[PDB]
RNA sequence: AUUUUU
RNA sequence: AUUUUU
């Protein structure tokens, strides 16, 4: 929204890969796991809205707690045709093998950059969307015990 | 070199096809492929080569135990349920829990329940009291392809057992497949 | 078949109808300076996407080597980065006298204590990293006169070791990187440990990896008119270090399940 | 090394990490502001030490000696409807110090981007060490600062929204910390 | 002659200020997905122009041979 | 052929990096380049390599005469103010109004004003009563660069006279430079 | 401005180097030149006006 | 001293060139200069003390 | 390669005779000779053939 | 530093 | 259907 302050929160959230349907299949299945997870965030606004924001990523991060990321893994998006984003984290555990259903993976957070500018005839806040999937080098290891049941 | 599609900036309604492994990167990183085992666990052969627990049924006289087999929405198997059809070897897994007698053991794609009334040419192996098999159950369907979610996905399975005396008991079953076949991917299901 | 012809059906008429004058019109046409094109940066862990780019800029006839050729600091160009790694005073314990044998002298937080106070080399940027795996060089001093005489076993804990410490038997110990050091004969011992852990990397600021210890493996033995303050000291070094995983300033972060 | 990459990151992850991009400042283009009307600067080269959560907050407090080269991405996002110009320079110490005594509209001298907006969105700028002593004394304004003007005011239409953010980012090209000194204590390299 | 520059004036600046670590930063600029285009489909007697056309999507690994 | 770029339509905010030497044209016109005299008055060498009054000082007794050395915002040197930093040879020229004396002149870019308390080795060229001296102090400064506009920018002076009776005078002093090294140019200065 | 009628003028003047800051700081020092000489106008508009 | 502290100062101050005999002459002629500098301590102690 | 007594540990009473350029080192350092000015100041000739008041 | 001149 | 394993 273009309310939202140059530096106010638009979302932020302790990132588990349960909160993806596709990943929580493999949660239910697999014990273990290992690769890169990429976020994709898809902001659909007009073609005359224009503005930045930046998505940052604190991996194994567990305080959920605006921080500035400066010095996390961040991407800043300028609105344009292809208002699709998105941010890779690279595999990071004190293992080789992490379990797909334990620690967190980070702290996600999208900060407001710059305020989500309009005019007359365009929408003064959008929708937007955050998927999320495995990298090209993902991997799951150990088949384990079900946490929870499908329909 | 890198073009700016593959460092993030991108577009959703260019998706299509379905399945595109295209490369992400940036400074200081790079899809690093590093294995732990001799093989993979991700494969459809292997993960679904390992059987998961099915159902439990307690006998008391030597009646028929008829039974819808299905893809499993609890264990590891449940990893089907992101496909839509299914092909291929079936292995069941029964345990006969018996003091003293034989379990005879079929299966059948066929609906009609009457060609089960006889068992004639249903595969009816012979488990002895306190044993149990591993039959793998060929892919005898009258349709090509078996939608993964019916309440019969997989064929019937059959179970008469040929007691002795006034000896009760309960017949475990759990099962597996053999190469499986699954096509067309849907979306995830949900929790209950 | 149209659209962009303006410069060839104007640029050529006239050069159908020129006069030995020469034509008196031309025409060019081409693509604007600001074309729909997108540019994406990264740096360190960070990747700006913009769809409205414009051309970069920069001083005159430009030198971005960086490098000041006259070396007003003469130092190695490295010397920043390494700087980290430098060796360091970890601990000094003074070696109170009539302390039995086994009796533990003084230890060391490893590999926390590299980051002991914001005063240490490494402090700086173990602040911005959850992950570590590094290796270590130790240089256990003690100083003795002559006429004095003792022994001190200088041995390096994992943090297996560490937790059952109490379960394992003393003099058994020179089973794990050690220095039995006799006093009056060495004022220094030198110990090369690897990164030790049952996982890859070990949680910034957490005594995981184990830590160094200092025994008395046979008590001071000072005579009457001999000094009785011994001091042990406990210098670090990082062979190889490593910093990864990203996070807020100082923040325990776990990489642990 | 760890032969499992249990860390997927580049081994000199943390050896850069301190000339990552970071954000240097966000001010807001207020309404009503005459041309020449400085918009926001920025304290270089130490603004990135700005804050101990700064990448290069860490390293910069053992070092009193620095060279360095910039590499600036000035952000500023308007709807199409509205229109403007701003004029992000660089301005070194010897700018800075004597402001006031150069002519408006001779800025365009200094390495910088007369960016029109709703035209561009972002302005790129690589500023090599630029000073009148080979090594700035670190946490000083020396090495100038980067600024940004109002070239052309603000043209926002009725409906159109009223609340223009600019935002400086800064990558250092190339950093080099020689001088060593006790934790962030001010020494002096000049004369 | 500008406007797309911006990536080889950001890509070899580094490269030309880079030490034993190497840059410090890579920079690539090109077209986006969503260009200036016009599709156009024919079937039995029909013709559908569209000027805003997107990425044609199908199944996995998919046989029309039908 | 002549693009529309070249036409006079651009873009502001591609003129980056500085320094874009774009020919401009259009029917009937063409840069013409034609020479009026041998050489270049342009050059940095040339246009400097002529003096420029700086100040005059008039004395009475045999003191000294120290004054910090700047560039000029008011003669065609004032073309030093669109730059920012210098090094290079300094010319200084003196001319050393006196009946009957000489004239001690040094140069120094050393802010101390003890280390010129005795002008040892800060070249105390003399100049003969009633004569002019033109000295060239080399780049003595403990600065890589000089801020061009400093009040010192270039080093300081020093005028120490030895007259021998009631004889007093004035000493005015102008200067240029031989070779200079000009870098990053600032904006154009502002009027009075 | 959009009121400016089809042939007013929005900007008339006559034009001298001294009235350029880089210029004028020539025309402080050199006596005579010669040379062509460009000017150019930037307007600063959205993108829907024309 | 035996009696200082392990950590305790034995001797601390800010260190000029004229502080040097040999040097403090060519402060007193040179205005400037460069290079690295080397002091050496010396502690005359005897065979047993360590 | 270096050797510890080109690192700092050495002994005062063996520096006979007079004028011993040994060279000093320690990691991420060495000896960097640069000059300002195509020539010497130092040497006797330059410094002294230049006069002072008497 | 053809950063005196060719 | 190297859709047991190489």
């Amino acid at each position: 929204s273009a309310t939202t302050a140059p530096q106010s929160i638009v979302h932020r959230n302790i990132v588990y890969l349960r909160l993806f349907p596709n990943l929580n299949v493999f949660v239910n299945s697999y014990s273990y796991f290992r690769g890169s997870l990429v976020l994709r965030l898809s902001v659909y606004a007009s073609t005359f809205n224009r503005g930045r924001l930046r998505m940052g990523f604190f991996p194994n991060a567990t305080t959920d707690s605006t921080s500035t990321l400066d010095n996390a893994i961040y991407t800043i998006c300028d609105i344009g045709s292809d208002n699709s984003f998105e941010i890779t984290i690279p595999y990071s555990f004190s293992t080789w093998m992490r379990k797909t259903n334990g620690h967190p993976i980070g702290l996600f957070q999208i900060e407001v950059l710059n305020r989500l500018t309009y005019n007359s005839s365009s929408p003064s806040e959008v929708y937007c969307i955050v998927q999320g999937k495995m990298g090209q080098d993902a991997r799951f290891f150990c088949p384990t015990g079900s946490v929870v049941t499908f329909q | 070199t890198m073009s700016p599609n593959e460092l993030g900036l991108t577009s959703a309604q260019d998706d299509g096809p379905l399945g595109q492994e295209k490369p992400n990167y940036f400074l200081n990183f790079r899809s690093m492929n590093v294995d732990i085992f001799t093989v993979s666990h991700t494969k459809v052969d292997n993960l679904f080569g390992r059987a998961w627990f099915f159902m439990e049924h307690t006998f008391t006289n030597e009646g028929q135990w008829r039974v819808p087999l299905e893809f499993p929405k609890q264990g590891h198997g449940s990893l089907s349920l992101l496909f839509a059809y299914f092909t291929g070897e079936l292995n069941i897994h029964v345990l006969f829990l018996s003091e003293r007698g034989f379990l005879r053991v079929a299966h059948t794609y066929d609906t009609s329940n009457d060609r089960v009334n006889f068992l004639s040419s249903n595969g009816v192996i012979t488990v002895p009291a306190g044993e149990q098999m591993t039959l793998s159950a060929p892919y005898y369907s009258n349709k090509p392809l078996r939608t993964v979610r019916d309440n019969n996905s997989l064929g019937y399975l059959m179970c008469k057992p040929f007691l002795t005396g006034t000896s009760t008991g309960k017949i475990e079953v759990y099962l597996s497949l053999r190469c499986p076949n699954f096509f067309f991917p849907l979306p995830a299901p949900k929790v209950t | 078949v149209g659209n962009e012809i303006g410069g060839n059906l104007l640029t050529k008429v006239a050069d159908d109808a020129s006069n030995i004058l020469g034509p008196n019109c031309f025409a060019t046409t081409a693509e604007p300076e600001n074309k729909n094109v997108v540019q994406a940066t990264t740096t360190v862990n960070t990747t700006n996407l913009t769809q409205h780019p414009s051309a970069p800029t920069m001083p005159f006839s430009p030198d971005f080597s960086n490098v000041d050729n006259f070396h007003s600091m003469a130092y190695d160009i490295t010397t920043g980065d390494k700087n980290p790694s430098k060796l360091v005073r970890l601990e000094t314990h003074e070696w109170t006298p009539s302390w039995a044998r086994g009796y533990q002298i003084t230890h060391v937080e490893l590999p926390k204590v590299f980051w002991d106070h914001q005063d240490k080399p490494a402090y700086g940027q173990s602040r911005y990293f959850a992950a570590v795996r590094c290796g270590f060089h130790f240089q256990v001093q003690v100083n003795v006169n002559q006429g004095t005489a003792g022994s001190a076993l200088v041995v390096y804990e994992p943090k297996p070791v560490v937790t059952y410490d109490s379960k394992l038997e003393f003099g058994a110990f020179t089973n794990l990187p050690h220095v039995l050091m006799n006093l009056a004969e060495t004022t220094q011992a030198d110990l090369c440990i690897p990164y030790v852990a049952d996982t890859n990397y070990v949680k910034t600021d957490s005594s995981d990896l184990g830590q160094l210890k200092v025994y008395v493996w046979t008590p001071l033995s000072i005579p009457t008119g001999s000094a009785n303050q011994v001091d042990v000291t406990i210098l670090g070094s990082l062979l190889q270090l490593d910093f990864q995983n990203p996070r807020v300033f100082a923040q325990d972060v776990n990489i642990y399940d």
